[PDB]
């Protein structure tokens, strides 16, 4: 029995351009545990990633936070991307900045 | 108010690849204060609640041997597991249990509790009455057969009675925090007789929060967007609520926000720039 | 303080 990751993608801070912030990829609802998470800028992966301890709830179901450091512009779009068991192709969810 | 002290363990083999990978974590109210992670050399215990630095070289060194000692027998449960299950040696499969006790404000227990999970689903719980199990497949029957006669229920009710309530209350005297949220509204396009007005609640903790729409004295519920509570990675969480409304009556619709940690709720509405 | 769990 295998549980499709749910996604978010979404800043720590209102973004503001040229402005140091935290981009998120929050990813929950999902078994089995093991999971591949990458985050995206302009369709190349970033290198540093940082990805929190992962947690389980109730209902079962695995959740983990990944985040990495970054500058929002106009016209640079972010991404989060994940392979996991219950789905034939990685999942990819763009970042929409008034989300 | 109630309280609780809850272990969620987790055991996952990865055949051909190494050792399962085994996991005790520690809440009390839904808050982490403990973890062991055997995906380590030397793996022990560590605090993941600042106030927990309390405990002494003794404690650590106690939990780390006993978490050790926990992760040898779920390693011998997953291939007990295969058995039960006619499963090949091959794949990876997953352990998962939830364990604690839940106290009154007048320090009894209100619920003990222990919930075996394998492959996300269901295996055995122990009942309410702390005696017997109840088992959800033939394989728990197994299990439940065994526990029952080893007298497993006395001994993990003495537990959960004795120990897990006994340290609940350390805790509770060593860890003892609300923010508000602050909320705003965003204005965004649509097809375009319409925009988009965004609720949002920021910096708020602990995560428990509602947001709503009102036009006319009552809540929009129908085609109200609003996204899972997230957390913003610094300790607090984040949500916000949408509604899509006629350009030029904006200022028809509020958005109200419902915290804990606020006096009263927040009213708010879109506030044009001057 | 996690208990010791019984083999399954």
């Amino acid at each position: 029995i295998q549980k499709t990751p749910q996604i978010q993608v979404y800043s720590r801070h209102p973004p503001e351009n040229g402005k140091p912030n935290i981009l998120n990829c929050y990813v929950t609802q999902f078994h089995p545990p093991h999971i591949e998470i990458q985050m995206l800028k302009n369709g190349k992966k970033i290198p540093k990633v940082e990805m929190s301890d992962m947690s389980f709830s109730k209902d079962w179901s695995f959740y983990i936070l990944a985040h990495t450091e970054f500058t929002p512009t106009e016209t640079d779009t972010y991404a989060c991307r994940v392979k996991h068991d219950s789905m034939a192709e990685p999942k990819t969810v763009y970042w929409d900045r008034d989300m | 108010g109630p309280h609780s002290l809850r272990y969620f363990v987790t055991a996952v083999s990865r055949p051909g690849l190494g050792e399962p990978r085994y996991m005790e974590v520690g809440y009390v109210d839904d808050t982490e204060f403990v973890r062991f992670d055997s995906d380590a050399e030397n793996p022990r215990y560590e605090p993941r609640a600042r106030w927990m630095e309390q405990e002494g070289p003794e404690y650590w060194e106690r939990e780390t041997q006993k978490a050790k000692g926990n992760e040898q027998s779920f390693r011998v449960d997953l291939r007990t597991l295969l058995g039960y299950y006619n499963q090949s040696k091959g794949g990876s499969h997953t352990i998962q249990v939830i364990s604690g006790c839940e106290v009154g404000s007048d320090g009894r227990l209100l619920r003990g509790y222990q919930q075996y999970a394998y492959d996300g689903c269901d295996y055995i719980a122990l009942n309410e009455d702390l005696k017997t199990w109840t088992a959800a497949d033939m394989a728990a029957l197994i299990t439940k057969h065994k526990w029952e006669q080893a007298g497993e229920a006395e001994r993990l009710r003495a537990y959960l009675e004795g120990t897990c309530v006994e340290w609940l209350r350390r805790y509770l005297k060593n860890g003892n925090r609300t923010d508000s949220p602050k909320a705003h509204v965003t204005h965004h396009s649509r097809p375009e007789d319409k925009v988009t007005l965004r609720c949002w609640a920021l910096g708020f903790y602990p995560a428990d929060i509602t947001l709503t729409w009102q036009l006319n004295g009552e809540e929009l519920i129908q085609d109200m967007e609003l996204v899972e509570t997230r957390p913003a990675g610094d300790g607090t969480f984040q949500k916000w609520a949408s509604v899509v409304v006629p350009l030029g009556k904006e200022q028809y619709y509020t958005c109200h926000v419902y915290h804990q940690g606020l006096p009263e709720p927040l009213t708010l509405r879109w506030e044009p720039p001057p | 303080r996690a208990q010791i769990f019984a083999n399954i």
